[PDB]
């Protein structure tokens, strides 16, 4: 059964309620607890480094070469808080309220609350460390509004937030590392999780340069390894985000909350041939000219601006003409992958859609035009080659982020005992639809100050130590990952891993993609246990096991997503409604919007591993909402 | 476009490599570097060959993994870009195009193409930061800071540490990355209070680290991919002379675990 | 009928419940919209520079040579404000018990 | 600066000489009607400042007009007036409506018969008379 | 250049007396333009330096001087002001007696501005 821990009383006094409740650990005594960090991205850097100065022992990992390459570094877009700085109107209520109903009504309302609370100390604390925010001409800081929220409530800097506050995370990190408080494993990549009488106390690593398998200790174990969004082939997230740990976890028992549940960007680069994964975020402020296009014509050999305007296939302009071309980005992005998949693209491989400006650049200024788009056009010349002030861009969707994850309750404290789940690795709150801006504040809230109470009232509830490196578990974990990897370099089949992983993706995009049917979801449910066992049996990934050997790391990552595939599949079948990024194409409305069943499925699912891919079980969490209602 | 390449090819750190040359025939003008040289590494695995491994990560040119020498000019021919960022269409059909990694005695060779840069780390782990801890931070605006500060600030702070300006040095030293750094820090009043301490002792570490000296040559500035200007490097020299003048000494150096 | 359009509740969250009530203008369309203000007082000019501030476009009127030369310029007091500086038991509720009852009990208490 | 203030109008050292004083109307509390919102009764008419009778009921303490009318400025007519704003849709009216110009009409009437009037007493006799 | 409802607490930046005293001083102009009229230039360098003078002797106004004092040089100049001889009419006629160390202080700060290469931006052309 899975409670909540959620407090009681007046919403906005239920945090410092908790914190009051909760048991605290000396700081003395600080020092005789091992805390293992799986992730150095945004929540990882900055929970390591909260930690290490509380004064527990501190084991951080992470796959990349240093901690500061990760995906947090990515980001572009600014950050959210409720300072009201603009007096514009912006609260915590406020933030509270747009989140919970951004996110379709799939949340708790507690933990909401509590991020729209902690993301005003969370901009403090980045300010405090030196993050290069864009400053106004007296001094102070400069609002700006995320192109379409009702409030300006976010801050940047020029185009890189998300590297400048990982930045700072990891100078505070590196400041901890000095100290001697954490001890930094980069280059190495956690392959299993130990639980030793039902709580999880350590992790099975392996030092992808040398090889070596090694086994770790420790009391509390907290897991910040970022979205599963790469289980589609073709998705804007880095080439080495993966899903082991998160499903290493669970099938060791803890729980996934919604699966199913994915976010997309509208406007992405399209690939340039099938040897390309990865497609290049733009930014969401285009399209607001609109004129996105196709040639009327399946096959036009003419030049896109030779085309007469008449001869323009308009679509998103005949259909859904009441929105005015602003439609959204669910609507627009699926209409786009159903015209490019009835042939009628028009990029190299026929995948992509035109979006023109030459209308905008006619009726505005080419200054203004070019002082807002700059950086995005050259951008688009640097990698496209084709200059968008003369020629139309093109653009098409791709998998962008996952709302979905391990269940955690409200000390983000997953079904497993002691193992913490923060970042982009939980459910945690942000329902069906993340907010623009709420990924980072989400992360660093849970990082910086949330993980720390929690992980103290959980440490002051036991005692320290007890536990070694010669456990059995540990020996039976070892070896199973050590038949696993003999395993996949024994396969020596003919397929490679990345033909694997693009069948799947494009399996898991057509069918369990944008739009999902029941017969489709039936069908990919059907086709995953085929793919698996061909991988299983037909791979060929080359090298050895003690040495520098990549697509041995690449197996591993894509045997995991055939995994959790499957699950997920399910999960999106078993959700009988349309909600946020989960579309099902029976229940909607004929404008093309989400239509809810808030009487049938207004509740969080869990699914738990029993030993079967195909029959997992469901444990449902309710949801009340008391000071937000739906509608 | 038929292309011609010639790896660098080294099997661990201890084992001494070559060059060998890998003749391909299509390449698509428009593909990246990177995505070429996954195309080879295919078509290696299919034959039977060791694949070819390089560190990559974000293909935006942001995060700062990917390191190659590519025709002897770091991140390739073109400026202001890395090597996630360069495409064929920059290069010439029949061309000969020559990949090799960094090459400093502080970023030891891994793999073919892969470097330890973990010198930065210990770099940034000498000073490199400010000295805050999380919940006594005081609310966000009050201290002001200028429009400009915090813009010469941000042009110096974005730094992805690939490592090219160590590479383009033909001194091997390290000299941008820590200007960069430490202009970042000194620009802002809240990097105000430790920063003649912090330059001198991030200045030791690369000295301890095992990087050369810099002759002013001006070579890293040229290569690197966020075009970070050599005025760091004069406010480095002088935040140095006022540190000295001081009599500020220099910490114990960051020694690896 | 005049609808005064008060609060409801505790009167110390009665303006903060209006606001998060009170519909808003997203900072893209504040363009669009046009706001005249006759006079540069303090009111009028305060007005006028938060107005501008915001987004919208601004039509400012005086009748003096410049509004820099409006009345109030004159004011020789001071300005009050519940800050409590000098420690002397001011405070938020001790400023409307002040200015409700020297008032003779003639205005809204919200106000 | 209030003694030497004195000297430089009246005339007399207020040191060896008694001051003179005489009252006279200072503030008006008075004013257009106005809701929570600043609103008056024609919709979409806001008034702040003196000119409203908003919160001084019948006296005004001593430094309270100053900070009501920077509130109001600064703190309050913001958010009311984008709430107002928020509720119809820009533009529509432009200024060559009937009701532009008949007021325009009644404005030049206006100033045309003061200007035509020409009698002998000046306006600030009657001026005086009703004051 | 403060926007509405950024202000910090009043009492977090610490004014020394002598500076707001010296601040007021110079603070208290009425802008009635006898400083011209009594330049035998015709020049209002009396009244840009009062201004000049108000907003550089407290922290508030730090962050943008050796930019302003060039941007209102400059405006006097576009304007047709003529230049300061340091007769000093100006000072025996202004009406709050703001002395004439008021444009000592603006010529240091233009002084500091050159030497830090600060260029005057385009100018303000009537409506
Ligand atoms: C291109 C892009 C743009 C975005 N833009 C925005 C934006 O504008 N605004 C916003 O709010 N959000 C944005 N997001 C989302 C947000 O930035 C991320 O989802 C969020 O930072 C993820 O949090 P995280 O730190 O847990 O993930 P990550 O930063 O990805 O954490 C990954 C970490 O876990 C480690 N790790 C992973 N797997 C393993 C393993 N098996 N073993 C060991 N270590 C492992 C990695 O080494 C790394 O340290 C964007 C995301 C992307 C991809
Ligand atoms: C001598 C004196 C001392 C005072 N001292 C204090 C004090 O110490 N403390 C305190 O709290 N209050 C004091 N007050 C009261 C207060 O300062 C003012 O009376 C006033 O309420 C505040 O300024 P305001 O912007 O509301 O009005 P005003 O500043 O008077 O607004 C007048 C503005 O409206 C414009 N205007 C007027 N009619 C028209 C028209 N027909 N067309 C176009 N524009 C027009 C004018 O051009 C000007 O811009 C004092 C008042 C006086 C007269
Ligand atoms: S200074 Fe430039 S070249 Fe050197 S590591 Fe930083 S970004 Fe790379
Ligand atoms: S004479 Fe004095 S008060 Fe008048 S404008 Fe000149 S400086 Fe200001
Ligand atoms: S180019 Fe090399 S010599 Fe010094 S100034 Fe730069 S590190
Ligand atoms: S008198 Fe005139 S010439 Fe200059 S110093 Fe004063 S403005
Ligand atoms: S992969 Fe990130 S900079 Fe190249």
């Amino acid at each position: 059964v899975l409670d909540s821990k959620v407090p009681t009383g007046p919403i906005e006094q239920r945090w410092d309620k908790h914190r009051f409740e909760m048991k605290l650990v000396n700081p003395a005594n600080r020092r005789k607890y091992t805390i293992i960090v799986v992730g150095s991205g945004l929540a990882g850097a900055s929970a390591a480094a909260t930690l290490g100065e509380a004064g527990y022992n501190v084991l951080c990992f992470c796959y990349q070469d240093s901690p500061r390459r990760a995906h947090s570094i990515a980001a572009q877009g600014g950050i959210n808080a409720a300072k009201n700085y603009r007096n514009d109107g912006d609260s915590i209520y406020r933030l509270f309220y747009d989140t919970v109903k951004g996110g379709d009504f799939r949340a708790r309302e507690s933990n909401v609350y509590r991020l729209a609370q902690v993301s005003v100390n969370i901009i403090d604390q980045c300010v405090a460390q030196g993050v290069p925010f864009a400053r106004e001409y007296g001094g102070l800081l400069d609002n700006r509004s995320f192109g379409g929220a009702q409030v300006a409530r976010t801050f940047y800097a020029r185009g890189q937030t998300g590297q400048q506050l990982l930045l700072g995370a990891y100078q505070a990190l590196s400041r901890q590392i000095a100290a001697g408080t954490v001890k930094m494993f980069p280059r190495t990549e956690m392959l299993d999780l130990v639980v030793v009488d039902g709580r999880a106390r350590g992790i099975i690593t392996r030092d992808m340069v040398t090889g070596k398998i090694t086994r770790y200790a420790a009391d509390a174990v907290v897991l910040a390894t970022g979205g599963y969004g790469n289980v589609f082939y073709l998705s804007t997230n880095a080439k080495g985000c993966n899903a082991t740990a998160i499903w290493r976890a669970h099938r060791r028992g803890a729980f996934f909350g919604n699966p199913c549940f994915t976010q997309i960007h509208p406007t992405c680069i399209p690939v340039s041939g099938e040897y390309q994964s990865k497609l290049t975020l733009m930014s969401e402020s285009l399209r607001n000219d609109g004129r996105i296009w196709v040639p009327k014509k399946k096959g036009d050999t003419r030049r896109p601006q030779d085309i007469p305007e008449s001869e323009r296939d308009y679509y998103l302009e005949e259909r859904y003409p009441s929105f005015g071309n602003l439609v959204p980005r669910d609507i627009a992005s699926r209409a786009a992958k159903q015209v490019c998949d009835e042939g009628r693209g028009v990029g190299p491989g026929g995948l992509g859609v035109y979006l023109d400006f030459a209308d905008a650049i006619k009726r505005l200024g080419r200054q203004k035009i070019a002082e807002r788009y700059g950086n995005l056009f050259d951008m688009y010349k640097q990698i496209t080659g084709e200059d968008p002030y003369e020629t139309p861009m093109r653009i098409y969707p791709a998998v962008h982020y996952t709302m979905g994850g391990l269940w955690v309750d409200y000390n983000l404290q997953s079904t497993i005992p002691g193992l913490f789940v923060i970042g982009e690795a939980n459910f945690s709150d942000h329902g069906a639809n993340r907010l623009g801006a709420s990924a980072l504040m989400q992360g660093l809230a849970d990082g910086y100050f949330i993980l720390p109470y929690t992980i103290a009232n959980f440490l002051a509830q036991v005692k320290p130590g007890g536990v070694s490196i010669d456990r059995p578990e540990f020996a039976e974990a070892e070896a199973e990952i050590n038949q696993r990897i003999q395993r996949l370099l024994s396969i020596r089949g003919k397929r490679t891993v990345d033909s694997f992983h693009r069948e799947l993706g494009k399996l898991m995009w057509d069918k369990c993609g944008m739009a999902r049917n029941a017969a489709g979801l039936r069908e990919a449910l059907q086709r995953i246990p085929e793919i698996r066992a061909e991988f299983w049996e037909n791979v060929n990934v080359p090298g050895e096991a003690n040495d520098l050997n990549q697509a041995l790391e690449k197996a591993g990552r894509v045997a995991d997503f055939l995994e959790l595939a499957e699950l997920m599949c399910l999960d999106a079948l078993h959700r009988e409604e349309s909600c946020g990024g989960h579309f099902r194409e029976e229940y909607q409305t004929p404008d093309g919007e989400a239509l809810r069943n808030d009487e049938q499925f207004s509740y969080v699912a869990a699914w738990e591993f029993t030993g079967d891919l195909a029959k997992p079980r469901l444990h449902k969490e309710p949801l009340v909402f008391e000071y937000v209602k739906p509608t | 476009m038929k292309i011609t390449l010639k790896i660098w090819r080294q099997k661990n750190r201890n084992t001494p490599g070559e060059f060998k040359t890998y003749v391909m025939d299509n390449v698509n003008p428009d593909m990246s570097f990177l995505e070429m040289l996954d195309v080879l590494n295919e078509d290696l695995m299919s034959r039977g060959e060791e694949p070819v491994a390089f560190d990559h990560d974000c293909r935006e040119g942001i995060c700062g993994m990917c390191s190659l020498m590519i025709n002897g000019v770091a991140h390739g021919p073109k400026n202001a870009i890395t090597t996630c960022q360069l495409h064929m269409r920059s290069f010439k059909d029949g061309d000969t195009i020559t990949v090799e990694p960094w090459r400093a005695s502080a970023f030891p060779i891994l793999k073919d193409l892969v470097v330890d840069r973990s010198a930065f780390d210990r770099i940034i782990q000498a000073g490199g930061y400010i000295s805050v801890s999380t919940g006594s931070a005081p609310d966000a605006n009050t201290i002001p800071v200028s429009k400009v500060a915090a813009d010469r600030a941000m042009d110096a702070a974005a730094c992805i540490g690939c490592g090219a300006c160590v590479a383009a040095c033909p001194n091997g030293s390290a000299m941008l990355f820590t200007a960069a750094k430490v202009t970042h820090l000194a620009l802002l009043p809240q990097g105000q209070p430790e920063r003649y301490q912090r330059v001198v002792n991030m200045v030791a570490q690369a000295d301890f680290e095992g990087f050369g000296n810099c002759t002013n040559i001006g070579e890293c500035a040229a290569v690197c991919p966020k075009e970070i200007s050599l005025e760091t490097i004069a406010q480095l020299n002088r935040d140095l002379v006022m540190a000295a003048l001081r009599g500020i000494e220099p910490n114990t150096p960051i020694v690896p675990a």
